[PDB]
RNA sequence: CCAUCAUUUAGUUGGGCACUCUAGCGAGACUGCCGGUGACAAACCGGAGGAAGGUGGGGAUGACGUCAAAUCAUCAUGCCCCUUAUGACCUGGGCUACACACGUGCUACAAUGGGAAGUACAACGAGUCGCUAGACCGCGAGGUCAUGCAAAUCUCUUAAAGCUUCUCUCAGUUCGGAUUGCAGGCUGCAACUCGCCUGCAUGAAGCCGGAAUCGCUAGUAAUCGCGGAUCAGCACGCCGCGGUG
């Protein structure tokens, strides 16, 4: 509703931590923030041969999960915009605010 | 009205079943169970809980099913119908319990391993 | 195996006739896991049995089974470098196993234009002490009760 | 010859269908992943040491 | 299947246009085995490099849609 | 005699018996029988002398005869007498399309 | 997502988070109770309850050592060798050659089948100069105008075996689809040597395979399709997924 967040990360611990940060500092100055809704956690898969020259019949498999989290804000106020676009922690987590 | 709801799972398929007093009939996904699963006789697998306990009518059955194949999502329907019958009267948890009809079948598709043709079939060998 | 004997693989009695024997017969006709085709075949065959000079498909089927199953089978063994064969008894499950196996194998080799025209005809010929299945049983009984010679002290 | 060929790989190609990928640490031309720009067995080497962010060993 | 106009090379077509006037020379020596035989190549004698040498091929009329490489093989069996 | 060239078989439907003339496959028989209006009806050739002449006059507009074998023959003949790489292979019993001859000539060379 | 309500082509729009689902945090399985065997011991056999019972099912995890096993061509590196050439740049040709022998696969030898019409049911994954909705043109592979989407929102994607009708009749055949002729499409500066696909025509061997030999103990074997890494294009190979069983 005319303001909403999106957060991607590789660790759900950091993800939930920052989601609680934003939810708390949002409902401190406003009201009615839709919960941190979870999204379905994309996954990839990489198979590789673990030997430099021969032996195709023995491999090692890797992956990279990407956790997702959604937060929608209802009825912002000329102070929520301020108190939201300023908090920034932590480092390796993607934030994308679309109106 | 009064109604009874249960949830049934089998082999990548999940069903949502509703028991309602009536005259004995079942419709699934807005079609008739004679047409939705018209295979041969899987219906006689579905109507087994009514056959063993709460013998045998009369409830119209309304189900919402999605996932798996035609033979998985009928064992799932059976699972759900049994759970719903259990909900009606708890005294049924013995006759049903004796004849299976209450457990989830945890027989899923085994995963493929590398270096093998399938989950367990290996390549052809030659001693020389 | 090596550890010791194993279980018996419980079967699920088919709902039409409520008979575990029809279940195993469906399982033996089936090839490649296409089970609905095998079921249609068995049911058309029983319809053909009852419609034409029949009483009930279970009755004539049981009698055909009784006339085909063996009661004395031999086993070719090795001792120390010379091999022979000796008769032995036959436990019950192996009996019905062999019966079903022979009936299906020798109906599959008939030479008509439908598996039903073969199966119904063959188990009718069997319930009247005829057909290569009964002759296979009698070959077995004749091999036994003769090769008891080098079996009398085995 | 593997020092002139890395040089020849980085100059602009003479035709559209003449460019090809190589590894960036080494110059291996076979089996390179084009999300990382790493070959078959530098991936397995930098996955250990936890340098590539994301990637880890999979089991299920 | 170049239904968007068949394919010659500029050097080859330049040379053939240049000789189009009078009676022709056997010295049209090009590598160019990808070019097709346009209906103006008739009567000349093209030299087609086969990876080792320059084989001459005389262009009759029945050869009018094929390529210049179809008349100079490369393998040398028996 | 029978309805084209020689000897369209008996006892079969026309949509299949018409296949037996060199140059008539399966869709061509359909199109020929449809430009007239003849069906199969049922598993026999019990036509009329108007149906035979009907399905006879239209085959004349195609190349279904020993007029086709001539075309194919003289095509391979033109091939092998210019250069020609395809014809050179036609003259050795070897695959003429690029086939990596390790087994793929048992058809082409027996 | 749609159970209690109105509404339309419809979960769509008003409404709701009940159910399914998604994903964080917890519970639950321990021979833990009950009977017998056994040196009363460890352990084994049977029962109750429960979704699950005896390491519930599967993965990752590979000791001291053996074969001077494999790799100076992923990368490094001691010693030796070349240096107006064993270094370097370009076009065209092999790497795809064919009297044959060996290994690993795919398609079949048909009626538990081939052909025509109708009706159904999944899961894992991929996408910005990419995935293409829809409408039209072409018998077809495809083409044109155009639309949504950086994605639980749009697309790839109506899965194939299956089921129901109508045929065909035991034949080298309405089985099989090798090989060859002609005409096209797509990517690419360019498909002769040497690509994939389409249509019409042709229609080979093959009627279940000796000695010998291989895989597999349950959602497994057998059978059926779908996705993506690599990649303009190019898969019967490889890695995964689910259906019938
Ligand atoms: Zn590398």
């Amino acid at each position: 509703q005319k303001i909403r967040i999106r957060l991607k990360a590789y660790e759900h611990r950091i993800l939930d931590q920052s989601a609680d940060k934003i939810v708390e500092t949002a409902k401190r100055t406003g009201a009615d923030v839709s919960g941190p809704i979870p999204l379905p956690t994309e996954r990839s898969l990489y198979t590789v041969i673990r030997a430099t020259h021969k032996y195709k019949d023995s491999r090692e498999q890797f992956e990279m999960r990407t956790h997702k989290r959604l937060i929608d804000i209802v009825n912002p106020t000329p102070k929520t915009v301020d108190a939201l676009m300023k908090l920034d922690l932590p480092s390796g987590v993607n934030i994308e605010i679309k109106l | 009205q009064v109604q009874y709801s249960g949830t049934g799972r089998r082999k990548n398929a999940v069903a949502r079943v509703r028991l309602v007093p009536g005259t004995g009939k079942i419709t699934v996904n807005k079609k008739d169970v004679e047409e939705y699963i018209p295979h041969a006789d899987l219906r006689e697998v579905i109507n087994q809980p009514f056959g063993v306990t709460e013998t045998k009518g009369a409830y119209d059955v309304i189900v919402n099913v999605n996932g798996g194949g035609y033979a998985g999502q009928s064992g799932a329907i059976r699972h759900g119908i049994a759970r719903a019958l259990l909900q009606v009267d708890p005294d049924f948890r013995s006759a049903l319990k004796r004849a299976g009809l209450l457990t989830r079948d945890a027989r899923m598709v085994e995963r493929k391993k590398p270096g093998l043709k399938k989950a367990r079939k290996a390549s052809q060998f030659s001693k020389r | 195996p090596r550890k010791g004997p194993v279980a018996k693989r419980d079967v699920l009695p088919d709902p039409i006739y409520n008979s575990k024997l029809v279940t195993r017969l469906i399982n033996r006709v089936m090839v490649d896991g296409k089970r609905g085709i095998a079921a249609n075949i068995i049911y058309n065959s029983f319809d053909i049995i009852k419609e034409s000079t029949g009483n009930d498909p279970l009755e004539v089927f049981e009698q055909a089974m009784k006339n085909v199953m063996p009661v004395l089978e031999v086993k070719a063994r090795r001792v120390g470098g010379s091999n022979y064969q000796v008769p032995v008894e036959v436990r019950p499950e192996r009996r019905t196993t062999l019966g079903l196996r022979w009936v299906v194998n020798y109906a599959r080799l008939r030479g008509e234009h439908t598996m039903e025209e073969r199966l119904a005809k063959e188990i009718m010929d069997a319930a009247n002490n005829t057909g290569a299945s009964v002759k296979k049983r009698e070959d077995t009984h004749k091999m036994a009760d003769a090769n008891r010679a080098f079996a009398h002290y085995r | 010859a593997k020092k002139s060929m890395i040089a020849k790989n980085k100059r602009p190609a003479k035709h559209s269908t003449q460019a090809y990928t190589r590894c960036e640490r080494c110059g291996r031309p076979h089996s390179v992943y084009r999300k990382f720009h790493l070959c078959r067995i530098c991936f397995r080497e930098l996955a250990y040491k936890g340098q590539i962010p994301g990637v880890k060993k999979a089991s299920w | 299947s170049l239904k968007k106009g068949p394919f010659v090379d500029d050097h080859l077509m330049k040379k053939v246009e240049a000789q189009q006037g009078a009676e022709k020379k056997k010295v049209i020596k090009t590598w160019s085995r990808r070019s097709t035989i346009f209906p103006s190549f008739v009567g000349f004698t093209i030299a087609v490099y086969d990876g080792r040498k320059h084989v001459p091929v005389y262009i009759q009329e029945d050869m009018v849609g094929h390529k210049l490489g179809e008349f100079a093989p490369t393998r040398t069996y028996r | 005699a029978r309805i084209a060239g020689v000897d369209i078989p008996r006892d079969k439907r026309v949509v299949v018996s018409l296949t037996y003339i060199y140059g008539i496959g399966n869709t061509t028989a359909k199109k020929v029988l449809a430009n007239v209006g003849v069906s199969e009806d049922v598993r026999v050739r019990d036509l009329t002398n108007e149906q035979t002449d009907a399905i006879r006059a239209e085959i004349d507009k195609l190349k279904v005869e020993g007029d086709l074998r001539r075309e194919v023959n003289l095509n391979i003949k033109r091939l092998m007498e210019i250069g020609s790489y395809r014809g050179i292979r036609h003259r050795r019993g070897l695959p003429t399309r690029g086939q990596n001859t390790k087994n793929n000539a048992r058809t082409r060379k027996g």
